[PDB]
């Protein structure tokens, strides 16, 4: 029961889940070429959510894959578990994006989007009863965005009860991958507010430093930067596909984390996180998973903590673990670090405990964090925008596919009462 | 299944394409016989046969460097239909590229194109190869960009254009068809590349260590240029990019889209050694003013937006490593509404070796597409140079006789001010 | 019990009909020879009904070939299967059509009809108890259009209680074999009108369409197209040939899809349809054959059912299956698609469940659909039609053989009281 | 079982159907002496022992060119009854065809013909080739067509002529002849179709890349024409086409039935790769209007009816592609009243390479067989020349004194201006 069907869309959009659905495949048993080969027993027991069962003791994902380009699907297909994948569903186009919010929205999204909601419509009745939908993309390109955005406007409408998030990547501060990025950013982020039920904010500044502090890696490749955002996506729903002591799903973390239906930008985090000539002298229990998550460096969203305030804190951990030696370390964050969670809300921390771990590690954990330090994020951004507004630069290339002027306002002004809510509840008493 | 057709007008089209051709041809095991012992759907319609055509269309309105080609090596590769020829030349004429000989073979040059875009189906944009200089590269040019934007209109078009040296101009009257092509490719070419030859011939001796090149070595250093866009089409790579996303990233307002290109590193074989070639060795080498293919020193100017491209084995977090090293220069200034100007390429595939040229096997290139406010400063003075040419009426009357309204000066003269007045705007910063 | 004479004629009503002897003698296991060389025994217990039994255990079909030229009739026996039928029903005569409707009902066929009627009357006495006919043919041509109609007005007079069915080919919109086709079809479509109880009407429009999308095929010639017709054809009969546990037949679906005697042109359909790639990732269960049917593209038929309405539905299921799934799937496609059925025929869906598969294939389905969707496929031809009337265009070649203006008057106003038919019955209450 | 004789009528029909039973021997391993080491049935009637010989019938009033016949290489291939010669000739005059020498001969041509008829079962329809400029392929045509009307009338008549060219006419009195011949063959022969030399001069000078053709260059492309036609008889094919079906498929009217051929692609060997030849791509060659064989701009006039042909290795998959593109075209129109005005036809077999030819062996091939509205054009200067060189009353005198009445060039001036105004009926659209 409480079926997924995963969305992507982008080149980032697609090489993330390449990544997931590898990770996700090995933590059931699956093999590259479709079938079962595992072993135990409770490897089985969940398979549906992210499953259909096919004949001949074969498996397919329940997966959907749009890009406005046959380049990205291609590579793919050809890598490794390049032939899990039922090859109907790779829904793609020939006419490219241009890295273009108004091209990806409105002219080349409008055409292929009715060839992707035949799929959309079909997997979701194909379950029993379904959970909720998860998108992986992101906001600086043209396919990531307009398209992304696009489905989220029309899943909505289909599906009003049916709990929708996003694993997006929001741009880094220092370096700037699109030029157009804070026009890209700022349409974007108001859809995210409307149809959106949580998002997921992932810096790649963030995973620079990872790789290159903690892992100790010389040349950190994408493959082991997309290995750890994975890793956060399987540690949300890690308690759905298996049974545990104490059961979070996507609803659970959905009403413990969101306060107000506006604020609903996370951040997450991982733990633990072992070098290779580092990891034997580490000893590897409870509480040092505690005090490895809740410092700056190691989430995975380029802001400190501490200039804003926590509002929720939701911790899955896994792996058989005693509950005191948990509720030790989570009632003494609070304590010392009193100042840094909010006031007015009581017990601010959400626990959730599942049985199995992950491959190889002993037992980890995944956090998600909700704060108030996300509004020098979204400043930055706001900051960036009006300066390349107010001379009107790269504007015809969005106004010539008929896009007006108010659009941008009413994106932009919405915004910002967004950054001062945000700005309410931080000094509020 | 995306392809992108190429022309090539003129002397300045065919001399730097036949060293362009060779280029693709040794990146995909392709005999100039056309056998071969997918990836290479772009630039080539595979015959039902085992034999491959390039999507090519060589134009010249004289008939001499174009039989170059059909005696040369490279003879059986491409369709006769394809090697468009004339009988007269423009001769540096505007008037005879534009008027006389142009609307005679015009008809012949479009039909054939509309036969290459109907066995593609992926059709993305444009490649036009010529100079400012000459008079086919200029005239046939102009009419040629007014036909498509009537015919296909959306799809992207790009050119190299050979942009006339400061000093060592060949032809004598660059200042008369240099403005008037402008005036006509400002309004349908949405990007264009500029490309000087007198900064190539001072690359040619400071670093690659060869006091005589022909237009052979300017043709090699050129040739990984257009390699180095289109790589991303020919191979996949981590972070890909397109050719509607060169007109994006770098035409902030539609009248002023000039970039200008810059190739590094330029080593030679035997310094190929001496030094590792890091990333964020070869990067400081991008930017350097010396190391440009534009004369036009980028310290007098402000760089508006740059474009980035890294192939072969290259580093993905070392290229973050770089970028945040150059943000923080002071000798390099951006200007004042543009916060985030770059736009970052990376595939596998590194640019190989021509046998018998003079770079060495490298493990990583760089093509440097930025676009600055330095341009202008060559602007005025070519603008100024015309009109010192102007007022004499020097060389008019080889233009009247030829189908050419005398009037069409003074208004091609006042819109290349109005574009002159275009960067001055630009370059202040903002109020408050 | 319960025979039938198999009747073509036509290049087209050639060629469909050497694929269909190929498939049926597939279902039976019957060789090239004309032996027996099968493996069960539910294979020979219904085989009289397309065969008569010969002595030294050799078969032959019970099998009437048509056509005014010996061209078509040579490239049938020379071919595979071409020794099986017996060469004394090779009717074949010399002069030729010349694509003329005039010259196929009047002047040559009536001459080598009185040759077929010999044939015809006796390969129903030699049966015990005849079922009926079925033909196959083509609208768009001469031999297959009025050589074929002709037949039908003597089949009718000397046996009026038999059932008379057509699998005609009803011309494609967008390409168009035939300049004088519109002719061909209004002088034919008033003749089908009245001596058939139902039609199948069968376009190539369709067939490009399903061998190119779903099939996946680069260069799909008519053996391909025409192999899909003959499963349709197979899939009708299918219950009559084997046991089942609801046996339908020819009657039972003449008088449970037809309402009002007019009203008897059908489309088809066939599922399921897998690709050569898509064919293991696929899991064929009941409920996958219900969503394959009624969508627009895997009718038989180049009209979509949703300008229209549905009157009857047939379903003829093919394998061991339960019943409970089959009616929980033809009650739900009721129910959300209450809007396509009718409302004043309630329960509008027949079921009909065989036994044995066809070969290689685990289950299999046939469908069968009236509908008021093939208003505009008459109207395009009755558009098309006046378009040349107006003009008397290519008429004197129909009026040189003795064919009065009056024949069209009455064949055409025939056809739009027929489209007005149509046209009540969409908007009744 | 089905059989087709075909008539030669002078020096035009000799010399076209010299290459034609020259193509005929190749399709079906006929050595010329008619031995070989069913299918071809329809072209040969089998003797006793083991030797083939055609069902053809040449006849000239001149025996000049005949006797190239019976010492050239196909020798031993004809019965020498069948080579029906004559002492006089016409000498391009209508009366000496028609009136003079025809009356005398016409017997024996009849009498050999339904000896044809006998020994064949299954005859359908006539082929008949001469030109409208000579005298013999004027005159004795007329004759001829005229009595097949009163002997078998039923079996569908093609003719094969050549129509005159616009400039390039050999002959002087043309526009006496061809006026004549039609108001003969207007009321006889229900299908013909034209040909003209001047356009196919122009197809093998501009793609056969051949600038010096004698006449068996033409007759080689007027050969594939003729075997594209027939082809469904000599082999099966997926979608057969019957020459009672080209009557009823191209004549909308009685009067107008003057459609024209076209074939391709047409390349040569040298050529025969840098393009993949694919349906698509010799379909659009096919409705080009330079490609065609007939000097008359079809976007001039209005397609009324079309009949393509294919014959090879042919998708039937995008032959329906292919025509879906046509009909979307801006370019080529048709006319109001006629919504499906096409006639497909396929066939396995390609057509074969003639040894020494220029044409290489190609997978697939199209015949064009379109009638048009652009026609009537050629027919106002043909015309026009008519009025001109009548009211001189010049070349009169040698018309009048061979059998001939003066007044018969008034009567058959009506009837073409009837047949001038019958293509203005069809060009205007529909009323409301
Ligand atoms: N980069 C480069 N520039 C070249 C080359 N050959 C000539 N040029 C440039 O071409 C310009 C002279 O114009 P041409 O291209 O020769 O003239 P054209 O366009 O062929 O027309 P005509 O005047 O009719 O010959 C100068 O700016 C030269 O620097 C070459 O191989 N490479
Ligand atoms: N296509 C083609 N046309 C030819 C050929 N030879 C002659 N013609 C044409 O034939 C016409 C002249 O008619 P002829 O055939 O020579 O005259 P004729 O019908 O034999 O009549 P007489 O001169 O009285 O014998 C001109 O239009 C020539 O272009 C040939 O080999 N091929
Ligand atoms: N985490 C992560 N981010 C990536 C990766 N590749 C690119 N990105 C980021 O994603 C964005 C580029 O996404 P991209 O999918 O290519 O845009 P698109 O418009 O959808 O696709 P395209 O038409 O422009 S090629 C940039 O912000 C870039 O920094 C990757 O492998 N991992
Ligand atoms: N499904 C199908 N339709 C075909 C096939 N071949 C032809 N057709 C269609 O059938 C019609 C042609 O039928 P045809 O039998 O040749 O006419 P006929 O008059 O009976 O025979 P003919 O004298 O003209 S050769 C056209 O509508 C054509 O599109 C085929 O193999 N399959
Ligand atoms: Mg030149
Ligand atoms: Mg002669």
């Amino acid at each position: 029961m409480r079926e997924i069907v995963h969305i992507q869309a982008g080149q980032c959009g697609n090489q993330i889940g390449a990544k997931f659905w590898e990770v996700i495949s090995d933590e059931h048993g699956i093999d590259p070429t479709g079938s079962y080969h595992g072993d135990s027993d409770l490897q089985l027991e969940r398979i549906n959510v992210y499953y259909n069962e096919a004949a001949g003791n074969k498996y397919v994902p329940r997966a959907i894959l749009v890009d406005l380009e046959p380049g990205t699907m291609d590579s793919v297909r050809s890598g490794p578990f390049g032939q899990i994948f039922r090859p109907d569903n790779f829904v793609f186009g020939q006419s490219g994006a241009g890295n273009n919010w108004a091209k990806g929205h409105y002219t080349e999204g409008a055409e292929l989007v009715d060839s992707v909601l035949d799929v959309v419509r079909k997997e979701s009745e194909s379950c029993d009863c379904l959970q909720g939908f998860q998108l992986t993309h992101s906001l600086g390109g043209g396919t990531g965005s307009g398209m992304g955005t696009l489905l989220i406007s029309k899943i909505r409408e289909e599906y009003p009860d049916r709990i929708m998030n996003t694993f997006s990547v929001v741009p880094s501060p220092k370096v700037s991958d699109t030029v157009v990025e804070p026009y890209n950013a700022t349409l974007s982020v108001h859809q995210l507010v409307e149809n959106t039920d949580e998002t997921y904010c992932i810096d790649n500044e963030a995973l620079y430093d990872i790789c290159f502090r903690t892992l100790k890696l010389t040349t950190p490749t994408y493959g082991d930067l997309n290995h750890l955002v994975s890793a956060t996506m399987s540690g949300v729903t890690t308690c759905l596909r298996f049974p545990g002591q104490l059961n979070a799903d996507l609803r659970k973390l959905a009403v413990n984390m969101v306060p107000f239906p506006r604020l609903h930008f996370f951040m997450p985090g991982f733990a633990p996180l072992t070098s290779r000539g580092s990891q034997q002298y580490r000893a590897l229990t409870v509480p040092e998973l505690t005090q490895q998550m809740f410092d700056a460096k190691n989430m995975m969203a380029a802001c400190d903590p501490r200039h804003g305030r926590y509002l929720t804190v939701a911790a899955v951990f896994r792996g058989r673990m005693s509950m005191k030696e948990v509720d030790e370390q989570m009632l003494n964050v609070q304590n010392k670090n009193s100042s840094y969670f909010v006031e007015w809300i009581p017990n601010n921390v959400k626990t959730a405990v599942c049985d199995i771990p992950p491959r190889g590690l002993k037992m980890s954990a995944t956090f998600i964090g909700n704060s108030t330090a996300i509004q020098e994020l979204f400043k930055r951004i706001s900051e960036q925008f009006t300066a390349m507004f107010r001379r009107k630069a790269f504007l015809h290339w969005y106004t010539g596919e008929g896009m007006d002027e108010m659009e941008f306002t009413e994106a932009e002004s919405n915004m910002n009462d967004l950054v001062s809510e945000y700005q309410q509840y931080q000094d509020a008493t | 299944m995306r392809e992108c057709i190429s022309i090539h007008v003129g002397q300045a089209g065919v001399q730097i394409g036949n060293a362009c051709w060779e280029l693709y041809c040794l990146e995909h095991g392709i005999q100039p016989d056309g056998q071969m012992p997918d990836s290479f759907n772009t630039f080539f319609s595979e015959t039902g046969a085992g034999k491959h055509v390039p999507r090519a269309v060589f134009v010249d309105l004289e008939p001499t460097v174009i039989d170059e080609v059909r005696t040369g090596t490279y003879r059986q590769l491409f369709h006769p239909e394809q090697l468009i020829t004339g009988k007269e030349d423009a001769a540096n004429n505007y008037a005879r590229g534009h008027y006389t000989i142009g609307k005679e073979i015009i008809d012949l040059v479009l039909d054939r194109i509309r036969k290459l875009a109907d066995q593609c189906t992926g059709l993305q944009g444009f490649l036009v190869f010529h100079s400012f200089g000459g008079g086919t590269g200029s005239g046939f040019t102009s009419l040629l960009m007014e036909r498509l934007s009537v015919d296909y209109g959306k799809k992207s078009k790009l050119e190299f254009s050979i942009y006339p040296a400061p000093q060592v101009s060949t032809a004598v009257v660059e200042p008369y068809n240099s403005i008037l092509t402008t005036h006509t490719t400002l309004e349908h070419s949405d990007c264009a590349f500029m490309v000087d030859n007198e900064a190539i011939y001072d690359i040619c001796r400071r670093n690659l260590d060869i006091e005589r090149p022909t237009y052979t070595n300017l043709n090699r250093l050129i040739s990984q240029i257009v390699s180095s866009i289109t790589a991303s089409l020919r191979f996949d790579g981590a972070l890909n990019v397109d050719l509607t996303e060169f007109q994006t990233n770098l035409v902030p307002y539609p009248r002023i889209h000039f970039p200008l290109a810059t190739y590094a590193p330029v080593i030679s074989a035997e310094k190929a050694y001496h030094e590792q070639l890091s990333v964020a060795e070869i990067t400081n080498a991008c930017f350097e003013p010396a190391n440009q293919m534009v004369k036009c020193d980028p310290r007098h100017g402000k760089y508006m937006a740059c474009c980035l491209l890294y192939r072969g084995d290259v580093v993905p977090k070392d290229v973050n490593a770089a970028i945040a090293t150059i943000k923080t220069k002071r000798s390099i200034q951006f200007v004042d509404w543009c916060p985030t100007g770059f736009k970052v390429g990376i595939n596998y595939q590194p640019p190989t070796v021509v046998p018998g040229g003079d770079l060495a096997k490298v493990q990583r290139a760089v093509c440097m597409l930025s676009n600055t406010t330095a341009i202008a400063e060559a602007w005025a003075r070519l603008d100024h140079k015309f009109d010192l040419m102007y007022a004499k009426r020097a060389f008019v009357h080889w233009y009247v006789g030829e189908g050419m309204e005398e009037g069409e000066f003074s208004e091609a003269r006042e819109d290349m001010a109005a574009l002159e007045k275009d960067y001055e705007e630009v370059g202040v910063d903002s109020v408050e």
